């Protein structure tokens, strides 16, 4: 004695019951060990990328995306770049973070970005890497991004330097269509000796740290 | 919490992998060699892997229009022979897996396992079918699933189109990979160019 | 309270459900006890089975495909036979092991070949049996099967010799539609006494090994 | 082996069965504390709200409507109010515990009226409240009022009555579509020193007690 009820019978594309096997006897090919299993995309999630900072028409076809110029023969009051904070937009988007998180409708979580500096082992300069929060807007100068969140970068000294953004808004997670921005200024002139070249090249990545998630699963036309 | 991004969350959701349509008045039957690169936006997703296994579920949404038809659906392994015509000996073979279904009746559902005899599915293929200049490259070399063929059991003027839904189960992934950053051109190529 | 899932209802033709019993009330007839019961095809496969080695148009249709000529009368450069190892296909093909494997779309295991010496207790001879690995390709000469592996069988002391080739490939499987092959040479001419035939004849056999499997059961018309 | 029965696959609206989840690995958005979470709409009944006593067509768009004029110039002899105690009718029924009960067929249990007397301090005055049982008929006059169930209330002595009337009919509930009166009534004149207002207000107020329950909801016309 049984009453079906009003869900009996559909397919519901999202359901989990069990369903016959078209082939039992069958035993299917043992599974081996085979290096480097991803249980989570997670785990994908927390590795550096490159992030295309140098978005330019002659560069978006090229390996120059990738990289920042540093020079003696510049204006040395305007910004050497910036990045807005958010994963959804250029040039977060198209980052392994960003690519991942365009498969979630909300992210949370830190992000860890990485800057690190190629020009030769003569070649000596500080950078200003600044931090501006969500909705204070991004800094019109040098001055204004050392009042703020920042790190003064020695290349010289270091080759390597990383800022880890926490999370920062009301709800526990955000659309994945601010997070505020990470802006670069000059401290000092490019200085290098003899022989050597005036110019070099910084190269920004982007990682999430093991408190990030995501939620809420979508297909979309970001890729055709 | 972060379930939503395991790898059954993000491989083995139900989807609509293939489209099979046909025709009655040979003839009244079709086929469909099984395989995930049809469609783009299933396609970029089990390409994040180099090499995935699965067992799958697949669930068949039939529509048609001019008693209640009666439809063959018949799985055929990989290796085993693909019918020919709508009467063929491969139809009555018990070696196949065959689902008899009639209309309204609920949508046909069965799991066909890891059929493959390699230990995983090779998403790309560094590697030929053999010597020659012909020989195929890629994962078309790899990875036969097997054959679903459809035919109508009834009779006699009709038109068929099953849709037919594919969840992966008890997924394992390999070796993460780039995601596709351009449009794909072609089934199992990594061709990108217009 | 139930709902009936999109399985509810088919015809699954490798289904494995319970069903009525037609007849409650009959008793079927008591199972007796009778000889050689079957419980697995790997039983069937262990026996040794001539194989069709002399496949010539004057032979396929008589006793005279199974057996190989030996004779005093010959090129003693030449190849006496050569047997590819794949079961899927001539000679091994209508043996019983190639024959039950035709059932199926993939197998492993070791192959034992057996080789019967059918000449008088007066004639003697050796000769060389070779085994060349998967992708080596075929010897050319005795000198180049003696320096594979092989037996120098002396058919004047051992009427029967035996090589069993073990399962070499990349998958734990192979389809039944290469293994490499068996050659045999001879390393002497043939020996006989007065009043005794010049000639002989050898039997070659084939049967599975207890380390034997076969995978993914299909019908085909490989038989019409 | 099941039969189905007389209610298989029905659609009852008021049915409770399980139904499958459309989202599963969607984990929902974590329950933080909110103050004021409500469990029963008993606790919303529980909570004293205005009674619109003085509906008279000058005052039912305006604030007015919920004050009862005191004042030396009046006839003494004349009721100052009535309020049928039935929160089914005019002026209870757009009270916050008339508006709940609106939602359910029958209700039982005590109600709480209040009286709050907003003349000066100096101001003083004596009003009598009546409560009379359902069937015996509204008072004629303070006489018959006073020989009832009464409080003779000094609102200069005490800013603030209360009356509870407890529940009263032949059945555990009764229909949401009588309870008594209650009759207010001067027992002195409007007592003030010079420089007073010679008026007040006074404001009336219904709640539940904790007795108090519905029972049988339903949905009307009564809001458009």
């Amino acid at each position: 004695p049984v009453m079906l009820t009003p869900g009996s019978g559909q397919f519901l594309t999202t359901d989990d019951t069990q369903s016959p096997s078209a082939f039992p006897y069958f035993h299917p090919t043992k599974e081996i060990f085979i290096p480097g299993q991803v249980r989570n995309l997670i785990e994908m999630c927390q590795v550096d990328t490159l992030i295309p900072v140098n978005n330019t028409q002659e560069n978006v076809r090229s390996v120059n995306m990738y990289t920042v110029d540093l020079r003696t023969q510049v204006d040395l009051a305007k910004e050497v770049f910036s990045i807005p904070v958010d994963i959804a937009s250029q040039p977060l988007a198209t980052t392994l973070i960003g690519e991942l998180a365009s498969y979630y409708t909300h992210w949370t979580g830190s992000l860890r970005f990485s800057f690190m500096f190629c020009g030769s082992a003569s070649s000596t300069l500080k950078l200003l890497i600044a931090y501006t929060p969500p909705g204070v807007g991004k800094p019109k100068s040098r001055r204004e991004a050392m009042l703020g969140t920042h790190l003064v970068w020695d290349v010289g000294l270091q080759s390597t330097a990383s800022l880890v953004v926490p999370w920062v808004s009301a709800s526990h997670f955000r659309f994945t269509t601010s997070a505020g921005y990470i802006t670069c200024w000059y401290q000092t002139n490019f200085v290098v000796p003899d022989s050597t070249p005036d110019n070099a090249k910084m190269v920004c990545m982007v990682s999430a740290c093991k408190d990030f998630c995501l939620r809420l699963a979508r297909d979309t036309n970001l890729h055709t | 919490t972060r379930d939503e991004t395991s790898i059954e969350s993000f491989l083995g959701r139900s989807g609509c992998i293939a489209m099979i349509e046909f025709n009655t008045s040979g003839k009244g039957f079709k086929t469909w060699k099984v395989s995930l690169q049809e469609m783009a936006q299933i396609r970029r997703k089990y390409e994040l892997f180099t090499y995935t296994r699965f067992d799958s579920e697949i669930t068949i949404v039939t529509a048609a229009a001019a008693g209640h038809i009666v439809l063959q659906f018949m799985y055929v392994p990989p290796g085993a022979p693909v019918p020919e015509k709508r009467d063929d000996y491969t139809w009555q073979s018990g070696t196949n897996a065959s689902v008899f279904w009639q209309e309204g009746q609920p949508y046909p559902r069965f799991t066909i396992p890891f059929m493959s005899i390699a230990s995983a599915y090779y998403m790309f293929y560094d590697g030929y079918d053999g010597d020659s200049a012909a020989s195929k490259y890629g994962s078309v070399v790899t990875n036969d699933m097997g054959t679903i063929c459809v035919r109508i059991v009834t009779s006699n003027d009709s038109n068929i189109v099953c849709r037919i839904y594919h969840k992966a189960k008890h997924i394992k992934a390999w070796c993460p990979r780039p995601p596709r950053a351009v449009a794909y051109q072609h089934t199992h190529s990594t061709n990108y160019i217009p």
